[PDB]
């Protein structure tokens, strides 16, 4: 995958956020961090690095109680895409509105917020 | 804009990627003359089906797999071009196969898609896998029933684990027989042309599984509360009782068939315990369940029943069984095709010429 922005990703450690919109993966302004809209779908990538100094990548993709399936469908599918990208090594998490794991919302300094709305369905 | 096949033993059902549902289903089959050269070829589909009583008819594909390769090109030639109406040398294809489709067949359909249709681009996706992906999941056990096969297919982080997959030996075709014969038994007699057709219809519209089967027959045997009207071609209504539920009851036991095999509740528990034991809970908590032969009301609370008695009680099984669960391979399929990174997934041209059909073993998996 050629995806322009597989090449920027899990570089330095941090948090990295995308949001599927028709069939793309678009990066997220690094400022909305954290405001989900829920009629849409995110691909996260946690980049970690740990005390030897060894990167570490989790990556979880965020489902929108209102997003479409294309999007649902494409935020899993760009997850699947993503890590085989960075060679088989980040662990894929799937993360629902509502019932999010604890580290997926520690993630997020300010706690994360839901919003109303979002990107129109690609079908 | 490329186009989506699922080549059904049963139905194939074909479109256009980024639609959300497939434009064009029909019967996969292929109806020849009996009597060659002496009344005014071949028929696919419906128009098989209605003149069969003069055509020998076949189905290229059982369980999955093709057996037969002249049909199948037959059935893909009237999918481009009678079904989707298109030019299939200006189209990405991307078509499905089976759990276990042979090696030599996959390189077949290759080979034919860029020989005979001259596709500019093709790939081949695991019907399965793109169920999964359609529910929004990377992991999770797919219970996947259509015609002739029921499987059940543990995936995880977005690949099958081929060690664990299990299969019944009983699917649609074979529910369709025993609706058949419980009615006949009951007292009804389906004697014309349209006896298959008219039985498979009172399958799908009235059809249900029971929660719990005892307390079914036992309220069906003392009440006429579950009792349904069917009115047949000619005008007759029949009633249908019992057999409503006891018809998809024999996926559960399939001893009703004269079968050895477990029922489906149990090969899913079966697949799922091949697994490594750290990702059981994340199948049991995605099972989704997928092919027509599922579209059963009441069969994923079945499901859920019958998996909380076989696994430990604080297991949380979760059934994924939306509405539209009949074409989720497809619309896997439409979501795949659609998406930025697929122009970098296909076998193109240019790469079947350099490695012949062989790249399809390394290009798709
Ligand atoms: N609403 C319904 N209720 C019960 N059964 C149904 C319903 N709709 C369709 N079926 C059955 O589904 C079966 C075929 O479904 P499907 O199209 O998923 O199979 P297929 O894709 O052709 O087969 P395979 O995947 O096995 O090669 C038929 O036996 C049909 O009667
Ligand atoms: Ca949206
Ligand atoms: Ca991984
Ligand atoms: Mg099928």
């Amino acid at each position: 995958v050629e995806h322009p922005e597989f090449l920027k990703a899990g570089k330095e450690p941090g948090l990295q956020i995308w949001r599927v919109e028709k069939f793309d993966l678009v990066p997220v302004p690094t400022c909305l961090y954290g405001d989900f809209f829920t009629g849409d779908a995110y691909v996260i990538l946690k980049t970690v690095q740990l005390r030897n100094g060894n990167l570490q990548y989790d990556l979880h993709y965020w489902l929108g109680n209102e997003c479409s399936q294309d999007e649902s469908g494409a935020a899993a599918i760009f997850t699947v895409q993503l890590d085989d990208y960075l060679n088989g090594r980040a662990v894929q998490h799937r993360e629902v509105q509502g019932f999010e794991s604890a580290t997926f919302l520690g993630y997020f300094k300010s706690g994360l917020k839901y919003k109303k709305g979002g990107v129109a369905s690609g079908f | 804009q490329a186009l989506v096949i699922d080549n059904g033993s049963g139905m194939c059902k074909a479109g256009f990627a980024g639609d959300d549902a497939p434009r064009a289903v029909f019967p996969s089959i292929v109806g020849r003359p009996r009597h060659t050269g002496v009344m005014v070829d071949s028929y696919v589909g419906d128009e098989a089906q209605s003149k069969r009583g003069i055509l020998t008819l076949k189905y290229p594909i059982e369980h999955g797999i093709v057996t037969n390769w002249d049909d199948m090109e037959k059935i893909w030639h009237h999918t481009f071009y009678n079904e989707l109406r298109v030019a299939p040398e200006e189209h990405p294809v991307l078509l499905t196969e089976a759990i276990l489709n042979p090696k030599a067949n996959r390189e077949k359909m290759t080979q034919i898609m860029f020989e005979t249709f001259n596709t500019p681009a093709m790939y081949v996706a695991i019907q399965a896998v793109l169920s999964l992906y359609a529910s929004g999941r990377t992991t999770g056990i797919v219970m996947d029933s259509g015609d002739g096969v029921s499987h059940t297919v543990p995936i995880y982080e977005g690949y099958a684990l081929p060690h664990a997959i299990l299969r019944l030996d009983l699917a649609g075709r074979d529910l369709t027989d025993y609706m058949m014969k419980i009615l006949t038994e009951r007292g009804y007699s389906f004697t014309t042309t349209a006896a298959a057709a008219i039985v498979r219809d009172i399958k799908e519209k009235l059809a249900y599984v029971a929660l719990d089967f005892e307390a079914e027959m036992q309220t069906a045997a003392s009440s006429s509360a579950l009792e349904k009207s069917y009115e047949l071609p000619d005008g007759q209504v029949i009633t249908i009782g019992n057999e409503r539920f006891r018809c998809p009851e024999a996926l559960f036991q399939p001893s009703f068939l004269g079968m050895e095999s477990a029922g489906i509740h149990e090969t899913t528990y079966n697949s799922i315990m091949k697994c490594d034991v750290d990702i059981r809970k994340d199948l049991y908590g995605n099972v989704v369940l997928s092919g027509g032969t599922t579209m059963f009301p009441g069969i994923a609370d079945r499901m859920n029943k019958e998996l909380t008695a076989l696994a430990p009680s604080t297991m949380k099984i979760k059934i994924i069984a939306p509405p539209e669960r009949k074409y989720s391979v497809w619309i896997g399929g439409s979501i795949l095709a659609s998406l930025s990174t697929f122009q970098q997934m296909w076998i193109s041209k240019e790469e079947y010429d350099e490695s012949g059909p062989s790249i399809v073993h390394r290009k798709c998996f």
